[PDB]
């Protein structure tokens, strides 16, 4: 699993860091993952687990892998050409789900990453909308 | 400098 295995060292590697994670980190990993592109399925499912599996702490850190790999994939091959986006969007309620068992003071942070995806249109504004409804209904509860 | 989602 080479470059799987080297994507997942950089992704593990972030349990060596005490958030916020740093701009080289993040470049570190997301790197790893597009040079892995030709198992870019068992690195979305590398960062699922990750984000299922994290502490509190790291759960924005892991959604911060899926916006850096994703905005980096879309400008390296082409927006329409982007394997990655389309891929985490399959199981993309299970890992919002994962992602808001994160600390309080922290989805504003997960808000703030999915109100960019829809603005820059990384993401279909159908499949952000109940990710959004998410947040706003734990808010409340 | 961390990593921040509204950054190129």
């Amino acid at each position: 699993m080479e470059a799987v295995k080297t994507f997942n060292s950089e992704l593990y590697s972030l349990n060596d860091y005490k958030p916020p994670i740093s701009k080289a980190k993040m470049t570190q990993i997301t790197k790893a993952a597009i040079k892995a592109i030709k198992f870019y399925k068992h690195v979305v499912q590398s960062v699922e687990k990750f984000i299922q599996k994290c502490k509190p702490e790291y759960k924005v850190p892991g959604l911060y892998v899926i916006d850096s790999i994703v905005r980096q994939s879309r400008h390296q091959f082409g927006q329409e050409k982007d394997v990655f986006a389309p891929r985490f969007s399959n199981n993309i309620i299970s890992t919002f789900q994962n992602l808001y068992r994160c600390p309080g003071d922290d989805k504003s942070k997960i808000v703030t990453v999915l109100n960019l995806w829809q603005k820059n249109n990384v993401f279909k504004s159908e499949i952000i909308q109940p990710l959004l409804d998410m947040a706003a209904a734990l808010e409340h509860h | 400098p961390s990593y921040s989602p509204t950054s190129p």
